[PDB]
């Protein structure tokens, strides 16, 4: 509390997974599952959220950021609903705000393949 | 999962380590923590000037720790009468996951890191970025930071609450330097700056002519 000498932003501690299930009954390509996660700041903040991909596409989506799931499939990443890889979040008091991680399966039919689907990515959060 | 206490680091060049705390706020699982240092290009430095250890470590879930930064002898290379700038960076790898048909997604954090040699080392809470010049120029202002620090400016506006929550494209000024800023212009300029704390104070500035400083 010693004025908790510095000011801080701190994401949500939950496991980030986004999970889409079975892919079974409903074997899906244009297959949508995500996951909100929150920010809080003590102070004003810019944040310039970024995705990096680990994990490369099998197609190209142009603009679109994707990551690679394996097998045929790739998983267009979006954050709070866009599709492009950046978005920035802006606090003009401390307060928190919820940040919403997308992903849509894409996967043709020529390329794609029965087995289990997995893939990663980073957030980086960059601060001024 | 693994926060960070701060939104930049300023090393004091008069020690020869400090440490930044981080915590797994995740309390059910373990999550590694990566941490390196990069420079004002961002490129990543592995043998110095400023070195962070350990590279990686393991939290346990719920557990606290910390991230050592150092200098090494060659820090003394660099200039001595203004702060270099690096980038500090810490990235948390999740374990697992053992779940099917799942986007797994890691958090990262890049912030400043101002090596601040020992000669120009602050009081706490001094301000010198009342010492800013604004120069009124075609489309905007040309601000001079004649100051030994790298100075962030987030916001310029005609208004105490513009200069906080108008849109404006965050520059930073490196020591002794001047920039060139797009905006508007304002009879009465206020301008906001993130300090060493990482909050945003805001200050008033008076124009005579192509000129503006600080209100006195």
């Amino acid at each position: 509390h010693h004025h908790h000498h510095h000011g801080g932003c701190r994401p949500s501690a939950q496991s980030l997974e986004i999970k889409h299930g079975d892919l079974s009954i409903n074997s899906a390509n244009n297959h949508y599952a995500a996951q909100t996660l929150s920010v809080s700041c003590d102070v004003p903040a810019n944040i310039r959220f970024m995705l990096l991909r680990n994990t490369t596409p099998t197609y190209s989506h142009g603009k679109k950021f994707s990551v690679g799931l394996g097998h045929g499939w790739d998983s267009i990443v979006s954050v709070n609903g866009v599709d492009t890889g950046e978005t920035t979040m802006r606090w003009y008091k401390a307060g928190t705000q919820n940040l919403t991680i997308g992903s849509r399966l894409y996967g043709e039919s020529s390329k794609i393949q029965p087995g289990v689907l997995s893939g990663s990515a980073t957030l980086l959060m960059i601060l001024p | 999962a693994v926060s960070l206490d701060r939104t930049r680091a300023v090393f004091d060049g008069s020690e020869k380590s400090m440490t930044l705390d981080i915590s797994n706020d995740n309390k059910q699982l373990p999550y590694l923590a990566q941490a390196w240092i990069e420079n004002e290009n961002q490129e990543k430095i592995i043998t110095g000037p400023v070195i962070a250890t350990p590279p990686v470590q393991r939290l346990e879930p719920g557990a606290k720790s910390m991230v050592r930064l150092s200098t090494t002898p060659d820090i003394s290379k660099l200039p001595q009468d203004r702060e270099s700038l690096f980038y500090f960076n810490l990235r948390e790898i999740p374990p697992r996951s053992e779940k099917a048909n799942v986007l797994q997604i890691a958090l990262q954090t890049k912030i400043k890191l101002f090596y601040r040699p020992a000669a120009i080392k602050t009081r706490p809470n001094e301000v010198w970025q009342d010492q800013l010049i604004l120069n009124k120029v075609s489309g905007g202002y040309r601000i001079e930071n004649p100051t030994p620090y790298y100075v962030t400016v987030i916001g310029l506006g005609g208004s105490e609450k513009q200069a906080e929550e108008g849109e404006f494209e965050t520059v930073m000024l490196s020591p002794r330097s001047e920039q060139t800023v797009k905006s508007a212009n304002y009879n009465t300029p206020y301008l906001s700056y993130i300090n060493d704390y990482g909050g945003r104070p805001v200050l008033s500035f008076i124009c005579n002519g192509s000129r503006c400083s600080v209100k006195k």
